[PDB]
């Protein structure tokens, strides 16, 4: 009964890089991370000025 | 006199062979009264289709009922007037049969075993038979949270892959499955290479290899044809899956950072951490004096019912962290302890606290190989898993590498910034937010 | 709790020496016969 | 390589030792005491010392005793049935020594303290708490509180009236009363003879005499029911066994493994059940059922234990009796017995096939007999039974006094006069 | 352990900071 559980399909919310049904994302989200913590990065550094 | 390097050197060597289709023998002898001959068949659930999810699961059930040499109750009255015991376990990576007997026993054991794995007579009334057991089955699975909550990682952790579906398979495939669908199954599956004959105990190799019955074997190529991967990657996926449930009295939460397949240097220097944060229950007897903080905190402050980590080890991919059980008040402490002792095991090991888990594992890993059985196990799954090797006495060689910065190093790669995985079932409403978990991945503060 | 509805019940008690032994250990803990 | 070697000293104390090859050594000190040991005014003692064991003691402090162990992967289980209480300790070859010390403190130099002592009182309810989730553990212990009168009947829980009463003068005297060297017998599954009696002869000398705790046996049949709303039932129905290694008591072993109904298949059901097939023939589908038999020192208990729905409750209950009553009025045919015999025969070597189990199997011997038999006597002993033999003993459950205990809706199940 | 090192990066950015900051 908990088995005919499916998670939703993502692939719209999803990205490019981590898209991939049968593939690693361990050598892929890598940069993924940094990014994302670019953005932060940049933020931060801008409002310090 | 005799010291614990010197005990592991002298341990009995097992012996691998190969009959001509690749049938695989293994062996450790003792000369002892009992044996345990298995057949370990590899493929599981993770080869299942979205139809056949519960395919090999199904084919369990039969697996012990009859043989066209032996209709009805000829398995069980031939196994039980001997006195042995047939078992049938079924995972996602590996299926497995295994006969428990008495040493001299073994003549009309290996043919028991083998007229199991390749002559199974199913008829009408036994898929309708067990149609029923396995609904029923489904429904008790259900009441266990502790199940229920795995599957729930799994699927979680793997959205959208094959190997994220439940061994059990899916109520309704069950209901529909063709009854053809068994036969393409096994054929297409139980072709060794991929089946291993082990066993453990008082027989003599020689003997086991000659005993395998050459019957039927791989119908596969010669060539890289073949090659395409069975063992495509399975994706990985940070998610998080909540199921609320209010109604029930305790909280159940497994959170878990993808890792690696079951070959790998990490792959032990990750179990000498998770010895460290250990593993607890309402009945441990040393609760706060625990050496494992996160024992020591719940013990003392009635933080959780029972903690567990484990390291769940797949070809592709993996699912690694620990699972709790507690209070629907308690939830956030203990994830807030649980991943503390992740991250300050990546930035913070001392040599001393290694060292401790170093010893734990070392006789986590004796221990278990007391007896017919497990030893058995480990040679068939071995063989699957790690390839022929058995790595037995390596491991302590292996296990005394690590030095504490090695335990720090191997445990940030999986740990550090990577998204956990989550899955709880209610009353989950305290289980932190996904950010708050994943932020829970670093240390800025905390 | 675990469901008890099917085929499946297969406990009843009797061992050679030991019968009803309750264990508890520092670490593990439980009820066998 | 080298086989196990029995010594018997002055004191009384037996202590065995295998070196074996493999690099796990386990250490197991049995003492005497079980749960038959104490009286109305010292039920639940046993117990609460069983959860006692990471206390402070002479040499260790508890935090010492625990991290200690820790300090190097070992375990330190305390086991206990009606009649012995199996002290055991596993850890590495090169460790022995620090865990042997811990092991002698725990039952040679226990310090109950008010303060330390009160402390655990709660688990005694924790514990009870969780054994009691399995409808054989209460069964099971209603069974021999209701066939026994006095020793044996007293449980192996606390009962729930006693819990934070059981004071530290208590857990101080059935340490010394019971705890002693008469009692005792160390057993080691890799440590060396000659340093294990060493050590014997420097740490357990002490006197102590049996039953100042009241030992004696004695069997009376009764019944206990308990009420609940579960759609399940379970019930017990038990005549005196055979006393403890004695023939009669082997004979009942092999006429309980005719019937004796412990699935030795996954997923399979028993074709050689006599239980189950003639349970089974007037029976529903879904129910389970399996022969009982229970061997102490000055009594036994032989019999089954049914698992039924509600209104089925009586049906399998009686059908089971009745099979039963079949082999004492005769009915049994020599192929039947030897099946059970090599079925019984193979379960003995695999229950001792393991370290655990076979550390298991000698501690107990050596508190029962005084040495160790090997397994190829054990073997011959079982197979000198005689087919009639088990009808013989089989014969005494029918025309012997029941006693029995259910579990759930009983408004199906026989009472004595049913049956 | 690991405190030196990050204490030594938490000591170049209060510098830095200063420095340039100020």
């Amino acid at each position: 009964s908990h088995t005919d559980i499916k998670v939703p399909d993502f692939s719209d919310y999803r990205r490019p890089e981590v898209l991939d049904s049968t593939k690693s994302s361990k050598e892929s989200s890598e940069a993924r991370k940094g990014f994302s913590y670019l953005v932060t990065a940049t933020t931060t550094v801008g409002v310090a000025y | 006199t005799a010291t614990y390097a010197q005990a592991l050197q002298s341990v009995p060597e097992t012996q691998v062979s190969q009959l001509d289709n690749g049938l695989r023998v293994a062996s450790e002898q003792s000369s002892q009264p009992t044996c345990t001959v298995g057949v370990w068949i590899d493929a599981g659930s993770r080869y299942e289709s979205e139809k056949n999810n519960g395919a090999g699961y199904f084919v369990e059930h039969l697996a012990f009922k009859g043989t066209k040499n032996r209709p009805g109750n000829a398995l069980e009255k031939e196994v039980e007037s001997m006195g042995a015991h047939l078992n049938a376990y079924s995972t996602r990576e590996h299926t497995a049969y295994y006969i428990k007997a008495l040493s001299k026993d073994l003549p009309k054991a290996v043919e028991l075993l083998a007229d199991i794995v390749q002559n199974c007579s199913l008829e009408d009334s036994q898929i309708e038979k067990e149609r029923d057991v396995i609904l029923q089955e489904l429904q008790e699975n259900d009441t266990s949270m502790r199940d229920v909550v795995f599957n729930y990682l799994h699927a979680t952790a793997f959205q959208g892959t094959p190997l994220a579906q439940s061994v059990e398979g899916p109520s309704e495939n069950v209901r529909k499955l063709s009854r053809a669908d068994l036969t393409e199954y096994l054929s297409r599956h139980y072709k060794a290479p991929r089946m291993v004959l082990a066993a453990a105990g008082g027989l003599e190799h020689r003997q086991l290899l000659d005993l395998a019955q050459k019957h039927f074997s791989g119908l596969s190529g010669t060539y890289d044809e073949d090659a395409v991967p069975t063992l495509s990657p399975c994706r990985f996926t940070g998610s998080q899956i909540c199921h609320r449930e209010d109604g029930l009295p305790l909280a159940h939460v497994a959170i878990a950072v993808e890792g690696p397949g079951w070959a790998h240097p990490d792959n032990v220097a990750l179990q000498v951490a998770n010895a460290i944060i250990g593993h607890y229950d309402c009945t441990y007897g040393g609760g706060a004096h625990l050496s494992s903080p996160l024992a020591s905190i719940a013990a003392t402050n009635k933080l959780c019912q029972s903690f567990q980590t484990f390291n769940i080890c797949y070809a592709d991919t993996g699912l690694l962290g620990a699972h709790f059980v507690c209070d629907h008040m308690s939830i956030d402490d203990m994830m807030f302890v649980l991943q503390g002792q992740w991250m300050r095991l990546c930035t913070s090991a001392t040599e001393s606290e290694v060292l401790r888990g170093k010893n734990l594992l070392r006789n986590a890993l004796v221990s278990h190989l007391d007896g017919t059985t497990p030893v058995c196990e480990d040679i068939g799954r071995s063989l699957l898993t790690y390839g022929r090797r058995i790595p037995l006495a390596e491991w302590e060689s292996r296990i005394a590498e690590v030095d504490a910065r090695v335990v720090r190093e191997v445990c940030s790669k999986y740990f550090y910034d990577q998204c956990p995985a989550v899955a709880g079932f209610g009353p989950i409403e305290q289980l932190p937010d996904y950010n708050r978990i994943r932020s829970g991945m670093f240390w800025l503060r905390f | 709790k675990r469901s008890v509805l099917c085929r499946e019940s297969l406990r009843g008690q009797a061992a050679g020496r030991p019968l009803v032994a309750s264990v508890s250990l520092n670490v593990p803990a439980s009820v066998r016969y | 390589p080298q086989d196990l070697e029995f010594t018997r000293l002055p004191n009384g104390l037996v202590i065995a030792s295998l070196e074996n090859y493999a690099p796990a050594s386990r250490i197991g000190l049995f003492i005497k005491a079980g749960s038959r040991y104490e009286n109305s005014n010292n039920l639940g003692t046993s117990h609460l010392l069983r959860l006692a064991s990471s206390l402070t003691t002479k040499g260790a402090s508890s935090f010492k005793i625990t991290r200690g162990i820790e300090a190097v992967g070992g375990k330190l289980s305390v086991t206990s049935t009606r009649e012995n209480m199996a002290y055991t300790v596993e850890c590495l070859r090169d460790d022995v020594d620090i865990l042997m010390e811990f092991l002698l403190n725990v039952t040679t130099a226990p310090e109950f303290r008010r303060w330390e002592v009160a402390a655990l009182q709660p688990q005694l309810r924790i514990d009870k708490a969780v054994a009691l989730q399995n409808p054989q553990a209460h069964v099971i212990e209603n069974l021999h509180a209701a066939a026994y009168r006095n020793a044996l009947a007293n449980s192996l829980y606390c009962p729930d009236y006693r819990i934070g009463k059981v004071t530290p003068v208590e857990l101080h005297d059935y340490v010394q009363n019971h705890f002693t060297s008469a009692r005792m017998a160390l057993i080691g599954l890799g440590v060396s003879h000659p340093v294990l009696k060493q050590v014997a002869e420097q740490f357990l000398n002490i006197r102590g005499g049996l039953g100042l705790s009241g030992a004696k046996a004695k069997y009376h049949g009764g019944e206990i029911r308990e009420q609940n709303g579960d759609s399940l039932v379970h019930a017990a129905l038990v005549a005196e066994s055979a006393a403890i290694g004695s023939a009669e008591a082997n004979a009942f072993s092999v006429l309980q493994h005719v019937l004796g109904a412990g699935p030795h298949v996954k997923r399979g059901s028993n074709a050689t059940s006599s239980l189950y097939q003639a349970v089974a023939k007037g029976v529903h589908q879904p129910f389970d059922v399996s022969a009982f038999n229970a061997s102490y020192s000055d009594s036994g208990l032989f019999g089954f234990y049914t698992i039924s729905q509600a209104a089925s409750a009586g049906d399998v209950i009686k059908a089971a009796y009745n099979q039963v009553k079949t082999i004492a009025q005769g009915n049994l045919s020599n192929p039947d017995v030897q099946a059970a015999k090599n079925k019984l025969k193979a379960g003995y070597l695999m229950s001792v096939e393991s370290s655990e189990g076979f550390l298991d199997e000698v501690g107990s011997q050596a508190l029962a007999a005084g040495s160790y038999t090997p397994p190829s006597t054990v073997l011959q002993q079982i197979d000198a039974v005689a087919d009639a033999d088990v009808i013989n003993a089989a014969k005494k459950f029918v025309s012997g006094r029941k006693s029995m205990a259910a579990s759930g809706n009983l408004g199906h199940t026989p009472f004595i006069d049913e049956l | 352990r690991n405190w030196v090192p990050t204490a030594q990066l938490w000591g170049a950015v209060g510098a830095v900071g200063l420095v340039s900051a100020t």
